RNA sequence: AAAACUUUCAGCAACGGAUCUCUUGGCUCUCGCAUCGAUGAAGAACGCAGCGAAAUGCGAUACGUAAUGUGAAUUGCAGAAGAAUCAUCGAAUCUUUGAACGCACUGCGCCUUUGGGUUCUACCAAAGGCAUGCCUGUUUGAGUGUCAUU
RNA sequence: GCAGAUCUUGGUGGAAGUAGC
RNA sequence: AGAGCAUAGCUGUUGGGACCCGAAAGAUGGUGAACCAUCUAGUAGCUGGUUC
RNA sequence: UUUCAAUGGCCCGUCUUGAAACACGGACCAAGGAGUCUAGCAUCUAUGCGAGUGUUUGGGUGAUGAAAACCCAUCCGCGAA
RNA sequence: UUGACCUCAAAUCAGGUAGGACUACGCGCUGAACAAUAAGCGCAGGAAAAGAAAAUAACCAUGAUUCCCUCAGUAACGGUGAAGCGGGAAAAGCUCAAAUUUGAAAUCUGGCAACAUUUCUUUUGUUGUCCGAGUUGUAAUUUCAAGAAGCUGCUUUGAGUGUAGACGAUCGGUCUAAGUUCCUUGGAACAGGACGUCAGAGAGGGUGAGAACCCCGUCUUUGGUCGAUUGGAUAUGCCAUAUAAAGCGCUUUCGAAGAGUCGAGUUGUUUGCAGCUCUAAAUGGGUGGUCAUCUAAAGCUAAAUAUUGGCGAGAGACCGAUAGCGAACAAGUAGAGUGAUCGAAAGAUGAAAAGAACUUUGAAAAGAGAGUUAAAUA
């Protein structure tokens, strides 16, 4: 089973070519095992359907990577590169504009705050 | 419907646990807030001495404690009571005086510009 | 016969001529339910199915709806 | 019984257990770090505060105190000054 | 009157599942917590497990992939040697429906872009899109408007 | 704490190898 | 020259489903005059039963 | 224990009825199966204290389970009047 | 005419948002029978609602709301049935409209461009510029408890950004005492007897029968340790648009206060509310006993409170397979009904499958000789 380690530094045109060439030796696996399959047939598939996954990860990850990147520091970006958390917590009032005050309620908390004290028994 | 109670020792300890909590936040202050003493209103009970809600402003301004000062100090105010005798006056000022003696108000910073 | 399959539930309770169906209440938005039905809403409450995205959501709480990679 | 809580004692997913029960442990003390210093945790707020020489009612309490061992006018209050109070303890002037 | 037959008793064999013992279940009480959905929910359907009785798990990456942790299993078989039908879990993926949204509800489409191809203007295929109400703004054009207009 | 409730559930009989198919 | 107050038990009694099984329902909301779910443990002077 | 002999012995429950007659219920066995919990009131007994009496709404406290036990500030109820 | 403004439309234009589900608790609307009753319909949250007096009272007066106890089974009503006071839990207050910033719309959304920031390449902002909104009114100021404007002399001040450590919270790792000695019984020792050990650990479970010392654990832990994410403070560096902004004090100057509402008549629902007709005031109006009290017709608000649901957890003088949930197991499953709906029965070989090889009879199922087991009277 080819590792995600060395599956992440090769570009995806070569990455991509590695997609095929597992597709039909899964598809010829099963070919042979209708015609009759040892119980290695059942594991080379079963490897190699986890090794198809593996790669179209890292095909997913450095693409979405891709997107994120060339989105980076602009106001709208797809929904996709979003966060999801709830709905309603993408709905609430961010914590800055929580924390909006009027100038009167300013003044209130810069001239009066409350003070920390204690009482002696 | 039937309310049953099971739950009294359950509430004895989440209330207590909420004591240790507030006390946690706000370490050396008090628990509570000073209240003032106040006469219950009628002819069964007027002899009694109670506690009230908040001090008057006029029970404020004779203690020397300004309504705005008063709220950050911990002591609750009352816009509504008034002192229709001088016995309630000087009974709840004397209670304010008696407070701002037992008091340390820890000193906080202030923002200083360089210039002006 | 008089109902088929439903869209919604896929229960055969879909009534032929006036096209609504009798247990989910289709083709109306709002799925047909009664306070009298205890033992039928059991029946197809929530729990009674996958819950595919509401168990990624309770999973999703303990850590506060994070995102990102480790370090 | 219920069908959502049927459905993950059918399932052979774990539950998403959290061990969270600590009863009689007390909350700790932040804020001012000369109580949290001084602070015992496990005596009640009641014992800690009377032991570093604080109030912590200035009004009445609502029911008994523990005891542990056997014992052995308007002028004059208006124009008065109260001369401060003294330090009980050693965290008190501190 | 013996046999048979009938009755009674006992022995053994059937029948049945009581009793006893327990028990990964229920019931009750208390405590902590606040977390669904047009970024497609709850539910329904159809698929994937080498076989799985179902049941569970998962979604064409189908009883999962990435990452982390533990460190040698899996098990009724089988299968791999960072293994595991493991745990954690921040990354990806998640078929058809369903508030369900191009029109319909099987099918029929629209626009745009991309590409095919040995059939290159086009055609075809695929992808991207294409519901409604309402709010803020943008752009455009009408008016039977108010004027402005020497 | 059961012998009854045309009691409840389960098991099992005579009718009967009868009525019959 | 006050005998109460509190708790426990016994007994009697009045309410709650009120010893158990028992009488056509009616009403609300649904499904295709009918059917189904709930109110409901509805209403019983009466019937049968009620354990050493 | 079985069986024999002598003597005796009407089927149980319910309702009815002086009584029965009755009419009901009963094929058999196992298991289940009906005066319970709670609020108020009154009598009686026991227990505590007694012109008093009642801690448990609550607060304090409780490290060995802390829903227990232990403690009681202000009221209030019922009595005394 | 150009051109502004007001409209009325359009766009597969940009950015958004609503639906459905759950519904134990919560808030509205609606409603029969035998009562805000079930149902039916509408809408939320972690709580909701309520809430800073158009409130009580008649006192030496109280002081938002909510919940508990009491008042009290009382007043009142016609059996229903409160409330004021009183005792507790918790406590926190505020925001607008009505004033000329008028010596200067001082206010705001968006586009674009940079600069930051992150639970986060996913988040959230800053600065600059342009456009739009807005004078039919956006800021500062004011909310009756007052307040404004002047005057006066006392006391005051950050919506900034880093570093460091401490103290907390949350998530994930890691650290942890002592017999498996001897004898007997047994298929098995976890039993009995003997001799020992540990114990801040003698909870519970597993292991071939009652295990503190075989195993997981338990105690230490109301913590050491390693990281990760965070909160409020402390210390300190830098920055600070202060020509500013406040509290208190004093007056030969001022002081706006919510209408198809209040209220009146009348008709319905359950006094409140609703319809209909009419429709106000300015020391006025409301509610009480001339007096007292309050200040409606606009808005927000934690905590104490509730919780048969959701995510977990710990328990019990509970039930023990006709019981307890309908469901201890393929359980809302099989099955039934056109459908709405309805809806079961069913737990236990043994320590180990060692699940009976082999021979033999039979068409087969099975049987008999054997065989395994402490036991096939498993
Ligand atoms: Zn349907």
């Amino acid at each position: 089973a080819l590792k995600t380690f060395e599956l992440r530094k090769q570009s995806q045109e070569n990455l991509a070519e590695q997609l095929q060439e597992l597709r039909q030796e899964l598809a010829s696996l099963r070919v042979q095992k209708i015609a009759g399959g040892s119980g290695s047939k059942l594991s080379k598939i079963k490897t190699t359907r986890k090794d198809i996954a593996r790669i179209l990860t890292v095909i997913n990850e450095s693409n979405r990577l891709a997107a994120r990147e060339a989105y980076k520091n602009k106001k709208y970006i797809p929904l996709d590169l979003r966060q999801k958390k709830t709905r309603a917590i993408r709905r609430a009032l961010t914590p800055y504009e929580q924390s909006r005050k009027t100038l009167k309620q300013i003044k209130k908390e810069r001239y009066f705050p409350l003070r920390k004290y204690a009482l002696k028994a | 419907y039937v309310k049953t109670w099971f739950n009294q020792p359950g509430r004895k300890l989440r209330r207590r646990q909420a004591r240790q909590t507030k006390a946690a936040k706000i370490a050396p202050r008090p628990v509570e807030a000073i209240r003032p003493a106040v006469k219950p209103p009628t002819i069964r009970y007027n002899m009694k001495v109670r506690a009230g809600r908040g001090f008057t402003l006029e029970e404020l301004k004779a203690a020397g404690v300004s309504r705005r000062v008063a709220s950050t100090i911990g002591i609750p105010v009352d816009h509504r009571r008034r002192n229709r005798s001088e016995e309630s006056l000087q009974r709840n000022v004397e209670r304010i005086k008696v407070y701002l003696a037992h008091l340390i108000v820890f000193p906080r910073k202030a923002g200083q510009p360089k210039k002006g | 016969k008089s109902h088929t399959i439903c869209r919604r539930c896929g229960k055969r309770s879909f009534h032929i001529q006036k096209s609504t169906c009798a247990c989910c209440g289709y083709p109306a938005a709002k799925t047909r339910s009664y306070n009298w039905g205890a033992k039928a809403k059991r029946r197809r409450t929530t729990g009674t199915g996958r819950m595919s995205y509401l168990k990624k959501v309770h999973r999703s709480f303990k850590n506060g709806f994070r995102s990102g990679k480790p370090a | 019984a219920n069908p959502r809580q049927r459905n993950k004692q059918r399932s052979g997913k774990p539950r998403l257990t959290r061990r969270n029960a600590n009863k009689k442990a007390k909350a700790k003390i932040y804020g001012n770090f000369v109580i949290q210093q001084n602070w015992d945790k496990h005596a009640t707020l009641r014992q800690n505060y009377a032991r570093l020489g604080l109030l912590a009612t200035p009004n009445y309490v609502t029911g008994g105190v523990e005891k542990l061992y056997p014992d052995p006018t308007l002028d004059d209050v208006l124009d008065k000054e109260i001369s401060i109070a003294p330090a009980k303890t050693e965290v008190v002037r501190q």
